[PDB]
């Protein structure tokens, strides 16, 4: 057991094709476009094309966890959902989904489907980086360190996070692999169950001295827009760092696999000008 | 044997009202009689350390029986006149002990320690009306039986059943002991355990708390007090009701009743206050992530500081708070990472803006049998009590905000009115808000009217006023990110901490009763200069608020 | 586990040539989407097919033959009885007949899409694709040769095509 897990890190070294290899045996189910996938993966540690199916494997592998949508999930359902027992004839103090969303994935369908009344309770977790409880008699904040991913369409457009748009490439060959690819299928159970939690006990990330001047040549070449560094997507681009570490088990970050996000926002960022 | 211990605390207190001290005689008797008859403010209190002294085992025996203490301490205490001619006077009154210094925190008071008594520490959350409710009485026609001196005492109705007249359903009646009934009242109030006690996530347990009249708004409201055989018939008759047990029987029923240690802190604390320029120290440590802008970080450090004139020559009420009005980003890329900046305080309550399920401003009544969902509360600044207010989502007054936060200003209290409350309170604390602009400050050539993005009467009432002009210098602007990264690297760069800075905030406690009686020639001279200030305003100056 | 059936009535009137969807209908058409067949059937001025009707409709408990093609009248019993022997068969579809469909699909795509019309497709039709075999390819006995089924299961296709 122990001797094996450790044969199977040493037996990548000989295979000089490993950069690719890692990423396409994790999670093939996932449609083309793989930058996804990478997002996928930084979370990882037309509606419903491959992305309602896309909550499935997030639910299956981390049982814990709630699903909800607009217009069809109330507001009792993430919070305030006090109610009385009929048995014993007294008031609970119930709480939601979102507040034992701590320490995991959160799973929202249709973000931009909810309405301009609602979506209040996520917009302060967003912008507070925490999750305050509303009740009764008690106002308290629970921790809300996790991430937010999706795909949608008064300032106040810094909410989201992350946007992204999907086009089409008028390619049909696309396709065809998909096709074939569910007609073509039909020592992974060891690395779901033991390697993840594992590495999770004492394994510690530290930030390394050599990525602190990464971050400056984002800003850089930033300085020609109006003529960067003011948004706070900085301080959020070191947060996603942290998974270049667990991979090839490097502690140190180098500019490789780091501009490559930069491009994800700018394709959006671009067409929002003309 | 209850009688004897009753007779014998009654004698050990009653022929304690005389003290050694204090000269001799009945003159402190004469004051405290005084003080209790002509005001009716019903304030007593006995030193522990004599009581102890005298007979240290009756702190103890109130201690495990004041459920046995409290019905005769009610009346024999009535007896401090000595004299029959004024005890028809009085009707009732209450008074009881102070100072009690052993303590426990609220939630681990569990049933297994009824009779204690704690602090009332906290804040009053969901306040209640007052009510003379059920207490003890009878139900039974007089024709039938007399009314007896010992029946129901809790909230119970009658124990007894003889004469079982009212078994039936089959009449109505009203015979009511209004003459001779023990009605006053009592009122439930959901305290909440002290945050800064409690962990990050708590979500405190409310107690149920009984308060006296007398301890009706004693105090300033949500706030800590911090200063043969017949008939054949054989046994196994039938008949009990379960009604009146899932009532009162699951909840928890007590009641409420509201020197080299300073010298050795204060030899360690006002040396070290000495230190002068401190708030320099403060502008790099307290605020890591400010590039220039001096006078817009220095305004914020000022605000921390306290100190609010109060009416003492029976005057009018002085505004003492601080309302300050800060320009910056155009709503994009939002500076307010400085409001997290805030939080890094103690002895305070954070507000989260306003976006909240917002209890207050649609109050109702509370008596839905269980509980109501709306409580009597405008937390919305009322919780930002002896601490900070910081208010996030500023672009949200359209209607319901615009309302309150003019009342809270103009008055420093809320006045909450729904044909059953009414009532005025005091929330002394500062106001921190800053509000964005659509896209920058451009009344050079563009119109003010509808610019400047603000509402009329809640901008002219902020105190301080700044003008703050952004321009695309590459000069500042590429140092800017090298002091955010440094953030994460403490382990090459860290300030070492060597003192608590917070020793000053408790120095102006003591303030309050000390009086500065600051010189009047001081104060006037600036005031004389302040003429040059306003008259150079109207000469030219660059525009952005017309307050001054 | 059992096959969902479901009948639409048309809100508070017919089918609007004039307006296409999602304007017409009100409910999110996503919502819609999620099923694999939708089908509407206009009712037009045919009166040649109207013709038919009132003639077909004496003929039900008019007469003893109701199967017109000489068919034995049998017992109503042995009719579901018949199905079940064809069931307990279990014949097998065959996998190489995927790769020569899938040819044909790359077309099939293009011209849908260029369209640009209220009928669309994704890629659920590749469910219904191999779904439509699993009726087709088991009712053909051969097990040597299997071309038709190409044509066949297109044939299905064609029909729910252009269905408006």
């Amino acid at each position: 057991f122990s001797e094996k897990r450790v044969e199977l890190l040493k037996e990548l070294s000989r295979k000089p094709d490993i950069y690719e290899r890692l990423a396409s045996a994790l999670a093939p189910s996932i449609y083309e476009h793989e930058d996804i996938k990478k997002g996928i993966l930084l979370q990882l540690f037309d509606p419903g094309t491959s992305k309602s199916q896309l909550l499935q494997y997030v639910y299956n592998l981390v049982p814990r966890g709630q699903y909800t949508s607009g217009k069809g999930s109330s507001a009792v359902g993430l919070t305030a959902y006090v109610m009385k027992d009929p048995e014993t004839r007294q008031l609970v103090l119930q709480t939601g989904a979102l507040v034992l969303s701590d320490n995991g994935i959160c799973c929202i369908d249709e973000f931009d489907k909810m309405n301009e009344s609602t979506r209040s309770v996520l917009h302060e977790v967003m912008e507070q980086q925490t999750l305050s409880i509303a009740k009764a008699g008690i106002i308290c904040q629970l921790n809300a360190r996790t991430s937010v991913l999706a795909a949608a369409n008064h300032t106040l457009l810094s909410r989201f996070d992350l946007i992204f748009l999907l086009l089409d490439p008028q390619d049909e060959a696309y396709d065809r692999r998909l096709a074939h690819h569910l007609v073509a299928l039909y020592l992974d159970m060891a690395v779901l169950k033991d390697y993840i939690a594992y590495a999770h006990s004492t394994i510690m990330p530290r930030l390394s001295e050599e990525a602190s001047q990464a971050l400056i040549e984002a800003y850089v070449d930033m300085r020609k827009i109006g003529s960067s560094a003011y948004p706070r997507q900085l301080e959020s681009l070191i947060r996603l760092a942290e998974a270049h570490a667990k991979v090839r088990l490097s502690n140190k970050v180098e500019a490789i696999d780091v501009e490559e996000a930069k491009r994800l926002h700018r394709e959006a960022l671009k067409q929002s000008a003309t | 044997v209850r009688d004897e211990v009753a007779e014998k605390c009654q004698k050990l207190f009653l022929d304690f009202l005389e003290e050694f001290q204090s000269s001799d005689g009945e003159i402190k008797y004469l004051q405290l009689a005084e003080e209790l008859i002509r005001p009716e403010r019903n304030t007593l209190v006995v030193s522990f350390v004599d009581l102890e002294q005298f007979n240290q085992q009756l702190s103890t025996t109130i201690q495990e029986e004041f459920y046995r203490v409290y019905p005769y301490l009610c009346r024999a205490l009535k007896t401090f006149v000595k004299d029959r001619k004024e005890i028809p006077l009085a009707k009732d009154f209450y008074v009881a002990f102070q100072d009690l210094p052993t303590r426990h925190k609220i939630r681990e008071l569990t049933s297994s320690r009824i009779g204690l008594l704690t602090r009332i520490s906290g804040q009053v959350v969901r306040t209640h009306p007052v009510h003379p409710e059920l207490v003890s009485g009878t139900f039974l026609c007089l024709d039938c039986q007399t009314v007896i001196r010992d029946v129901e005492q809790q909230f119970k109705y009658t124990q007894p059943n003889i004469c079982r007249n009212p078994v039936c359903a089959n009449r109505r009646r009203f015979l009511l002991d209004t003459n001779k009934s023990r009605f006053v009242d009592f009122q439930k109030v959901r305290i909440q355990e002290t945050q800064a006690e409690l962990p990050r996530g708590s979500i405190p347990r409310s107690l149920e708390v009984i308060l006296r009249a007398e301890a009706v708004e004693s105090a300033q409201a949500g706030d800590k007090c911090d200063f043969g055989v017949d008939g054949y018939e054989t046994e196994g008759i039938r008949g009990l009701r379960a009604l009146g047990v899932r009532d009162l029987s699951y909840r928890l029923v007590f009641l409420a009743c509201c020197n080299q240690m300073t010298v050795k802190e204060w030899e360690k604390v006002f040396e070290m206050s000495q230190d002068k320029n401190l708030y320099h120290n403060l502008c790099t440590s307290l605020f890591p992530t400010i590039h220039g802008n001096d006078e817009v970080k220095r305004g914020v450090l000022l605000m921390l500081f306290g100190g609010v004139p109060k009416t003492t020559g029976e005057g009018t009420s002085l505004r003492g708070d601080i309302n300050v009005c800060i320009v910056g980003d155009p709503s994009t890329a939002k500076s307010q990472f400085l409001k997290h900046v805030e939080e890094f305080s103690p002895r305070a309550v954070y507000t989260s803006g306003k976006a909240s399920s917002a209890a207050g401003l649609t109050a109702a009544v509370v008596r839905d049998e269980e509980s109501h969902e709306f409580v009597i509360e405008a937390g919305a600044l009322m919780l930002a009590d002896n601490g900070v207010c910081c208010i996030d989502e500023f672009d949200k007054m359209d209607v319901r905000d615009q309302v309150a936060i003019h009342e809270a200003m103009e008055q420093q209290t809320i006045s909450i009115t729904k044909a059953g409350v009414k009532a005025t309170l005091n929330a002394r604390t500062s106001i921190l808000a800053a509000a964005n602009p659509i896209s920058g400050h451009y009344d050079r050539s563009k119109s003010l009217k509808q610019n400047i993005n603000l509402s009329a009467p809640i901008m002219s009432r902020f105190d301080l006023f700044f003008i703050l002009v952004d321009e695309c210098n590459e000069v500042t602007d590429y140092a800017i990110a090298r002091r955010i990264v440094d953030l994460h690297s403490r382990i090459e760069e860290s300030i070492d901490r060597v003192y608590s800075l917070d020793d000053i905030r408790r120095y102006l406690l003591f303030a309050r009763q000390f009086k500065p009686k600051i010189s009047k020639e001081s104060e006037d001279f600036i005031v004389e200069q302040y003429k040059h200030l306003r008259q150079r305003d109207g000469s030219g100056v660059t525009k952005s608020s017309w307050r001054i | 586990r059992c096959s969902i059936l479901a009948a639409a009535n048309p809100a508070y009137g017919r089918y609007n040539p004039r307006r296409s969807l999602e304007q017409n209908i009100q409910l999110p058409a996503a919502l819609l989407s999620r099923f694999d067949l939708l089908w509407l059937i206009q009712d037009r001025p045919d009166r040649d097919n109207d013709l038919r009707l009132a003639q077909h409709i004496t003929y039900v408990h008019q007469h003893s033959r109701q199967p017109p093609s000489q068919f034995e009248p049998l017992d109503m019993k042995l009719m579901r009885r018949y199905i079940a022997m064809c069931r307990e068969k279990q014949p097998m579809v065959p996998e190489s007949l995927a790769d020569y469909i899938t040819a044909a699909y790359v077309e099939m795509r293009r011209e849908a899409w260029a369209s640009k019309d209220a009928t669309y497709t994704s890629a659920r039709t590749l469910l219904a694709i191999l779904r439509l075999s699993t009726a087709l390819a088991r009712l053909r006995m051969v097990d040597v040769v299997e071309k038709e089924d190409v044509n066949e299961a297109i044939r299905l296709m064609e029909m729910s095509k252009d269905s408006l």
